[PDB]
């Protein structure tokens, strides 16, 4: 949560280097988790092959995080719109484009641009309107 | 509504307990009797609705739809009994049972006073429809058609379920009357925008909206004739009726949320009318024409005027009758040449003269020739759209031009020209087929004498 | 218990080992007998939400 | 039948539907309060029964 | 007559999985009676 | 272009492809106790670490 | 096995489950889990093939590991409260340990891998017992300690269960693995509403057990464990395949069938708690389960697959044994939606 | 002629008619529990004719 | 919610305070649907067992019907008593906590300013 | 043989055995009565009396 807290508490469209670093950290951590599960359930043929797979997944996810953060924060500060889901949409689509580059495939890149951009715009909307993913029981 | 619902339920024991050779006779007789009873629902009031009980009510919007459903059942039975002549007794009874279940679900869907009950009854219509399409369809493509129809509908409908229960938790009721009388304006926020989308998308995919329509050609083409009849005639209208009901809680959010849908339908009516000009499958051409008329209904509901709602109601009724007639007319040729290719059997007017006359009537009604109720609905929607924005007249005029072109093109290619030389099995039209067309066409023209019966509650 | 068969049938199947302030052999006291007794006598019959 | 009957029946229908909406909202509110505060009959989660405490003189006096 | 599945249609569902890839190429459908033959004694 | 190709590609075909790919990734497992319990160790550690549960 | 010994082992399985559900003491709950596992292992190995032995071994390993974790959670709870009564856990890490142990016993998604393999490796009767009766004890414990569970952990596991059950079942041609993945998805549906309303969990469990009993009894009646073997059943007993189709439609949650009731009630109860995104995700994800149910229905009843010449022999023969309560299970699994307000009896 | 066969074969013809009459009767009973405002609306209420006791049923 | 309710004695399907409510009528629509469920169970039993589905084993179909109705009547009683308890507790809680349920000050639409949104 | 399958049968002409076929049923009597009940209950009753 501190990994997400450090991203969340810094305001949108300011200190783009810090926000890019925080999103890169989130990406790297998530890629490390997916690499751990991949290494566990589909083991490699050698330790170095596993290290290579781990680094590949981790760099892909960290690059997606860094690109999303850079594009989202810069489009926020350039337009002076830090509450607009459109900056997060642009961030998600740039993350999809760098994922397509990492897999080196235009189809994956385009589909991921659309899906991740819409997802990030939805996340911005949920931040602005207080949507709960896990709502605590009340009634 | 029990004096309508219970007789329909009694069709099932009667169907299952009748002799093997009295199946069609009994079902037809008593479904026509039920349709006679449903006509008394057309006695409506100027202001209030017919609120029978806590769970069923009727107004000028749902009464013509109920009459259309109860009328469609016997015509279905006449259309089916030819291609199902070689089937077993139990399987014929199962097909009749599916049709009766569909009619019963539709009857309760159009009269449900509560939104969630409407949701369950409108979702229940999937099951007999899917069974009909996938079990009694003719081609290997019926399975993929069934999957498309099922999953398009469900991907639309589940968010509607979530939205409905949220509305019940926040407002306290899903009762239609309470929903109308306690109407709150809908503010401009992402929460409300997505509530609007959830409330609208199921009916959008049901109509279907252009871009969400790819299930309809598959489903209406692969289905057996009765399945195509119901899918085109009553099942598309569930989206329009539900949209008319639920738009009373979406204002003023509908003012700007409708722009993408208005654009989609206004251009997609052009797009699908153009597609009809090049369709090589007759049943596919007839299926594709439903998308344009339903796009007009979409525009009418989205602009929210009394004239637009009147036109949308009339257009739904007229399209149901006309599209079912066209599907039956195509099926009569299919049962002779065992193919849906349109240029296979040409010059049919010199072999089936009265069937050619039926074809001309069906084409004329699809043309929206005045004073047919097709034209009444289309013209009312066009006038409301012209008020909404004058530039709408360009697109709607283009659409009526293209509609004329493809309707008369289908007529000319199937009926006119020289007959095909090697097709020597075009037997004379049976009394049953001619009666099917006559029972499609006669009530359509009689409605022109009393057009207010299908102009909805805003008349 | 999910199905309180013990309290319906009046049987003491496992409630005797459930706390250290329950009756003990030779009346040997629990180390925290008074503390548990006071907490139980405070929290009795007001529900866990209130007792917390 | 006459218009009066449909009118009155609509009135009765609307009355009980409105009371049901009101009761549903009130039930939701009572539920929220009871789950938050634990002072109602609902959401009473078990605490140890105090009749299980042995108050007999123990082997040592300070207990 | 109505199309009904033939052998070429039925054998889409007779494989080890529903979507055959390279990593499941060596997979075989399990025994009919669920018993595997005894190995080398 | 529109009805038979791109309207197919966007919603139904791409969604079906994604579901098939996820099915292949999830379903195809080595059937080894060892890998399953190693993944269990990963899940247990994650629940007692960054996923703030025990705290 | 000896019929008396098999009856005794079944009774010991049920008595372990009952010990779990009637005890107020954590040690006795652990005893009930132990007894259930001890009696359960032989019924898995009833046929005794290497597949049965491996299924039993994997089952034993997962259940024993879960039981040890559960005991450690109990001991940590006692260390910090001195309490043996099953009630809210007084320690958070003990609560996490207990939640993970109960999810592993249930077979939720991060601990789901054993369910498909064990279900495939055992007979249909053993699988019926495994996927119906073995869910009662951990779910009852969860309903008892629900007021202290971490909602984030539980909801994560439930959503993952739904997703994995949907995706894993998409690739299956084996009926037992399809049943196992459907079970994973339904367990996810049960455990998602557990933080909010345990009555909804009980309702969903009852509906799922009815459907699973009906489906497994139809499979046993058919003697089919692969989708192609089931595709021959129409040419022997078409009533069975039509009943199976309506049951599969119920499993998909299609209205107006009984399988739509738990989803609808759970979505309502979740939206009552400002939970909207998760119910939408769950309902959308269940379309995968419905997809492979519809694939099975296509291959079984809605279309007719090629038969064999040797099937004419089976036509002249009836079933030696008849599945008990199968007509009741079929009616209950399909037709009970008008009776929904009776769910308050579970309060 | 052959009354047994006719009544054993065409007996199903009574089902939909009697279901219609049962539906009418069930519609009749539904109105009986919706009379909380019979002769009570601000629009229609009036004094009963000397032998009259209700205004609709 | 209702698990820890005071006075709630274990393993008791209908508590004695339920005898204060009206028992469900014999022609109760839900009870009749219970009987219909039993009848469908009997028909399906004939179908699976390979007997004539309508006319085989009238005693068995009849028993299906009466046992289903028998269970349904008691299920209806318990359901109705649970809902009566729910309403009882809700009204008691609203009474004991007047501050949480204030008397809302009613106003007419002639003094309430609602915003008009044109449709044009 | 690729499997044991029946050849696709030829469609039956209702006119061949019944020149007076109305197209409802292969049996002339039920075909006649199907025509009669259809026409009576549809046109004579629902159409005329309904209109
Ligand atoms: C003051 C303002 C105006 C007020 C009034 C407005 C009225 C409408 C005005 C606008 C009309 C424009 C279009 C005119 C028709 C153009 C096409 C044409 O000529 O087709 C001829 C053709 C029949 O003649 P045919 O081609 O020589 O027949 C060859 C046969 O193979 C072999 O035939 P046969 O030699 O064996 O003889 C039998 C023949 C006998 O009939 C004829 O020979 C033709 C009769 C034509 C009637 C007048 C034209 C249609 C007017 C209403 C439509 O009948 C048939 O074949 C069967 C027909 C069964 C249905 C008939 C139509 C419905 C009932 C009658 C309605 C009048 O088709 C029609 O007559 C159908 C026309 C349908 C038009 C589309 C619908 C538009 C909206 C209509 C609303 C009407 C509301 C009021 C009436 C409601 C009645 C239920
Ligand atoms: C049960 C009766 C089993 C039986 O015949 O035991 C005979 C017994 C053992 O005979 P065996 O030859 O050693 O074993 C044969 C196998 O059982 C295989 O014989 P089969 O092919 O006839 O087995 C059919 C199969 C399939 O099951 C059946 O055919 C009947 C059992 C399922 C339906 C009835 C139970 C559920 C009712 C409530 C449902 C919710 C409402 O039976 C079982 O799997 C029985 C498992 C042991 C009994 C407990 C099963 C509980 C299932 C439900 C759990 C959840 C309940 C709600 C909580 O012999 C005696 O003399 C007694
Ligand atoms: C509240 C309590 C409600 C029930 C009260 C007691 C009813 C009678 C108890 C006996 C009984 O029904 O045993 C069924 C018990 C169930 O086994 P089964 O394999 O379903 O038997 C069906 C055979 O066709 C059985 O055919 P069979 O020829 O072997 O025997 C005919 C059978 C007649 O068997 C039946 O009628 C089958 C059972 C029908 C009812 C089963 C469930 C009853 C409870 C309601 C369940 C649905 C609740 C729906 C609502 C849930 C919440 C919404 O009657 C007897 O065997 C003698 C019964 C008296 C001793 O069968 C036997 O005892 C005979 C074997
Ligand atoms: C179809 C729509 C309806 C779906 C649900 C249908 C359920 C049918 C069967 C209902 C049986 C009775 C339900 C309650 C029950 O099992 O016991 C009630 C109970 C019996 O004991 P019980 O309460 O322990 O049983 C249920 C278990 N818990 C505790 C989770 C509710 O009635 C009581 O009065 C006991 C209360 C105190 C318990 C200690
Ligand atoms: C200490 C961590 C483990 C290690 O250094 O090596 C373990 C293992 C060796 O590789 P390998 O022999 O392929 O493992 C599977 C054998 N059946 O390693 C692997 O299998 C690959 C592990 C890669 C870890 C990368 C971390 C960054
Ligand atoms: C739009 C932007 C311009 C087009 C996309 C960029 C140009 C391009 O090259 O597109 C084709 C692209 C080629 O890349 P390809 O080789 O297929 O990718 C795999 C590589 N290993 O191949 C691709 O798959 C890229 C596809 C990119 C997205 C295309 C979107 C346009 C098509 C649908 C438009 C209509 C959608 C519906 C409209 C509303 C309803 C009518
Ligand atoms: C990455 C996606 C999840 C991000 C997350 O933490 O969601 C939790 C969120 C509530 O917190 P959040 O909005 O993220 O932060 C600001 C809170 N005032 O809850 C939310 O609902 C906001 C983020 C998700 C919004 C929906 C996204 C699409 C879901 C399908
Ligand atoms: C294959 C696809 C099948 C169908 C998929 C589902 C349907 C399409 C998508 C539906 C969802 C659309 C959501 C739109 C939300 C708009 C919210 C909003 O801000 O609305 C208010 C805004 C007011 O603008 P303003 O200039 O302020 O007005 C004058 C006074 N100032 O006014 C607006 O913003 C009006 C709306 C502008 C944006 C849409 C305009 C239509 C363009 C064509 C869309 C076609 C759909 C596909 C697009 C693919 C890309
Ligand atoms: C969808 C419907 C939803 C509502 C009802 C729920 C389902 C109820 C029935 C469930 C299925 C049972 C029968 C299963 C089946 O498919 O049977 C096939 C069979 C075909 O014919 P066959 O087997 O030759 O008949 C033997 C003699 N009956 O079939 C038959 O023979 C008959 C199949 C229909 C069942 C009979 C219906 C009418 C029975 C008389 C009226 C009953 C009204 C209730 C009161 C009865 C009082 C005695």
């Amino acid at each position: 949560k501190t990994l997400l807290h450090k991203y969340s508490d810094i305001p949108e469209g300011t200190e783009c280097h810090r926000k890019a670093y925080a999103s890169t950290s989130i990406g790297g951590a998530t890629g490390l988790i997916v690499s751990a599960y991949s290494i566990a359930l589909k083991p490699p043929a050698s330790f170095l092959e596993g290290v290579a797979r781990t680094g590949r997944y981790t760099f892909t996810s960290a690059a997606i995080g860094a690109i999303f953060g850079l594009t989202s924060c810069i489009s926020a500060q350039v337009r002076e719109k830090p509450d607009d889901p459109l900056n997060y949409f642009i961030g998600g689509c740039a993350g999809g484009l760098t994922l397509g580059a990492r897999t080196r495939s235009y189809g994956i890149g385009a589909a991921a641009c659309a899906y991740m951009g819409l997802t990030a715009a939805l996340v911005k909307m949920g931040q602005l309107e207080g949507w709960q993913v896990f709502a605590e029981p009340k009634v | 509504m029990l004096k309508i619902i219970i007789p329909t339920t009694m069709l099932l024991p009667m169907t299952w307990m009748s002799k093997h050779n009295m199946i069609w006779i009994n079902a037809t007789v008593h479904s026509l009797l039920i349709s006679l009873i449903s006509l008394s629902l057309l006695n409506q009031l100027g202001e209030n609705s017919l609120n029978f009980s806590l769970t069923f009510f009727s107004d000028s919007l749902s009464a013509p739809l109920l009459v259309l459903t109860t009328w469609l059942l016997p015509l279905m039975l006449m259309a089916s009994q030819s291609h199902l002549s070689k089937e077993t007794t139990t399987r014929k009874k199962l097909y009749i049972t599916m049709l009766i279940l569909l009619q019963l679900f539709l009857i309760m869907t159009f009269t449900a006073t509560e939104l969630i009950l409407f949701y369950i009854l409108f979702e229940a219509t999937l099951v007999p429809t899917l069974i009909i399409i996938t079990r009694w369809g003719n081609q290997t493509e019926r399975l993929n058609a069934g999957l498309y129809f099922l999953f398009y509908t469900l991907a639309g409908s589940l968010p509607l379920l979530v939205a409905l229960v949220y509305i019940q938790n926040t407002t306290g009721s899903l009762n239609f009357l309470i929903i109308h009388y306690w109407s709150h304006p809908l503010s401009n926020s992402w929460s409300n925008i997505f509530m609007w989308l959830a409330c609208i998308m199921a009916f959008m995919v049901k109509m279907p909206l252009y871009g969400l329509h790819l299930w309809l050609p598959k489903a209406h083409v692969e289905a057996p004739i009765a399945g195509s009849m119901v899918l085109a005639a009553v099942l598309l209208k569930l989206g329009g009726y539900g949209m008319m009901r639920i738009t009373t809680i979406l204002n003023p959010l509908t003012n700007y949320m409708a722009y993408p849908f208005l654009m989609l339908s206004m251009w997609g009516m052009i797009m699908t009318s153009s597609i009809c000009l090049r369709q090589t499958d007759l049943k596919s051409l007839i299926a594709y024409s439903s998308v344009s008329h339903m796009a007009l209904v979409i525009v009418a509901i989205m602009i929210q005027t009394p004239w637009s709602f009147m036109g949308a109601t009339a257009l739904m009724i007229a399209h149901g009758l006309t599209s079912s007639m066209l599907f039956c007319l195509a099926n009569t040729n299919y049962e002779r040449v065992h193919s849906r290719t349109m240029i296979l059997a040409r010059g049919l007017q010199t072999l089936l003269p009265l069937m050619a006359t039926w074809w001309l009537m069906a084409s004329l009604t699809n043309l929206a020739l005045p004073p047919s109720i097709n034209l009444i609905g289309e013209l009312f929607i066009i006038t409301a759209s012209f008020s909404w924005s004058n530039i709408t007249i360009i697109l709607m005029g283009m659409n009526m031009m293209i509609t004329a072109l493809y309707s008369l093109y289908m007529l000319i290619t199937t009926q006119r020209g020289k007959y095909t030389h090697h097709i020597n099995n075009i037997k004379a039209s049976f009394t049953r087929e001619n009666a099917l067309m006559a029972l499609h066409i006669l009530p359509l023209l009689l409605l022109t004498l009393n057009p207010k019966m299908i102009l909805g509650p805003l008349y | 218990p999910f199905f309180d068969v013990q309290k319906r049938l009046g049987l003491d199947l496992d409630r005797w080992m459930t706390i250290q302030s329950a009756e003990q052999p030779h009346k040997i006291p629990g180390r925290c007998h008074a503390f548990e007794k006071e907490w139980i006598e405070c929290a009795h019959g007001i529900g866990g939400i209130r007792a917390e | 039948d006459g218009p009066e009957k449909n009118y009155e029946k609509t009135m009765a229908i609307l009355q009980i539907e409105a009371e049901k909406a009101e009761l549903r909202l009130k039930e939701l509110e009572v539920r929220r309060l009871m789950r938050a505060r634990g002072d109602g009959p609902w959401y009473q989660y078990p605490t140890i029964d105090k009749a299980l405490i042995d108050h007999s003189p123990k082997t040592t006096p300070d207990n | 007559r109505q199309w009904q599945p033939d052998v070429e249609w039925a054998e889409q569902f007779g494989g080890a999985v529903m979507y055959p890839t390279k990593e499941t190429a060596h997979w075989k459908p399990p025994p009919w009676n669920d018993v595997d033959p005894p190995k080398d004694t | 272009l529109l009805d038979l190709i791109w309207l197919e590609t966007i919603l139904p075909k791409t969604t079906s492809f994604i579901q098939m790919k996820m099915s292949i990734m999830v379903s195809n497992q080595k059937g080894l106790i060892k890998l399953y319990f190693l993944s269990f160790l990963i899940t247990i550690m994650i629940s007692m670490t960054l996923f703030n549960y025990h705290e | 096995m000896n019929p008396i010994i098999y009856t005794t082992l079944i009774m010991t399985v049920m008595s372990g489950t009952m010990l779990v559900m009637i005890s107020s003491h954590w040690l006795l709950i652990w005893i009930g889990f132990e007894m259930n596992l001890l009696a359960m292992i032989p019924v898995l190995m009833k046929n005794f093939n290497p597949r049965a032995t491996e299924a039993a071994t994997k089952y034993f390993l997962t259940q024993a590991t879960a039981s040890m974790m559960l005991m450690m959670a109990i001991i940590i709870n006692l260390l910090y409260s001195g309490q043996w009564t099953i009630t809210k856990m007084f320690n958070p890490v003990a609560m996490t340990m207990m939640t993970m142990a109960l999810a592993m016993k249930l077979g939720l998604s991060p601990f789901h891998f054993w369910v498909p393999e064990v279900t495939q490796g055992i007979s249909l009767q053993a699988g019926l017992l495994l996927l119906t009766w073995q869910k009662l004890a951990p779910l009852s414990v969860l309903c008892q300690i629900s007021q202290s569970i971490n909602p984030n952990l539980m909801l994560t596991m439930a959503m993952l269960s739904i997703l994995i059950g949907g995706w894993g079942g998409l690739n299956q041609t084996q009926l037992r693995k399809i049943m196992a993945y459907s079970s994973i998805a339904h367990m996810g549906w049960m455990t998602a509403v557990l933080p909010y309303n345990t009555t909804m969990t009980i309702l969903n469990l009852l509906i799922y057990i009815t459907m699973t009993l009906a489906m497994f009894m139809l499979l046993i009646h058919s003697s089919a464990t692969t989708t192609l073997s089931l595709s021959h059943t129409w040419n022997k007993m078409p009533v069975i395949t039509s009943l199976m189709m309506v049951t599969l439609l119920s499993m998909g949650g299609l209205p107006p069938l009984s399988g739509f009731m738990p989803k609808w009630m759970i979505i309502q109860e979740m939206t009552k708690n400002e939970s909207i995104i998760m119910p939408t995700l769950m309902a959308m994800t269940a379309l995968l389960n419905l997809y492979f149910y519809m694939r099975l229905a296509y291959s079984s009843s809605l279309t007719m697959f090629p038969s064999t010449n040797n099937m004419k022999m089976k036509w002249q023969f009836e079933h030696t044994k008849q599945m008990k309560l199968l007509p009741t299970m079929i009616v209950l699994s399909t037709l009970v939606l008008p009776m929904t307000p009776a769910l308050s009896s579970l309060n | 002629m052959n009354v047994l066969q006719i009544v054993r074969d065409h007996w199903v013809h009574i089902l939909v008619p009697v279901g219609f009459v049962f539906g009418c009767y069930l519609d009749r009973r539904s109105d009986e529990k919706l009379t909380a405002f019979r002769n009570k609306s601000l629009l229609f209420k009036r004094e009963l004719r000397p032998n009259e006791e209700v205004t609709w049923k | 919610m209702m698990s820890g309710r005071p006075g709630r004695v274990p393993l008791q399907f209908l508590p004695n305070e339920a005898r204060s409510l009206p028992p469900p009528k014999l022609t109760d629509p839900r009870l009749v649907y219970m009987g219909f469920l039993g009848y469908c169970s009997g028909l399906i039993d004939n179908a699976i067992r390979r007997r004539p589905v309508v006319s085989a084993g009238l005693h068995r179909q009849l028993l299906y019907v009466t046992s289903f109705v028998f269970f349904g009547y008691y299920l209806l009683k318990r359901q109705d008593y649970m809902y009566a308890l729910r309403d009882h507790d809700m009204f008691a809680y609203v009474k004991s906590h007047p501050e949480d349920f204030p008397e809302k000050d009613k106003k007419t639409y002639g003094e309430i300013l609602e915003e008009f949104h044109p449709v044009r | 043989i690729r499997l044991q399958e029946d050849p696709d049968p030829e469609d039956e002409n209702l006119y061949e055995k019944n020149p007076d076929s109305h197209g409802y049923d292969k049996d002339p009597i039920v075909d006649l009565w199907n025509m009669r009940v259809v026409f009576f209950f549809g046109f004579s009753i629902v159409l005329v009396l309904g209109s």
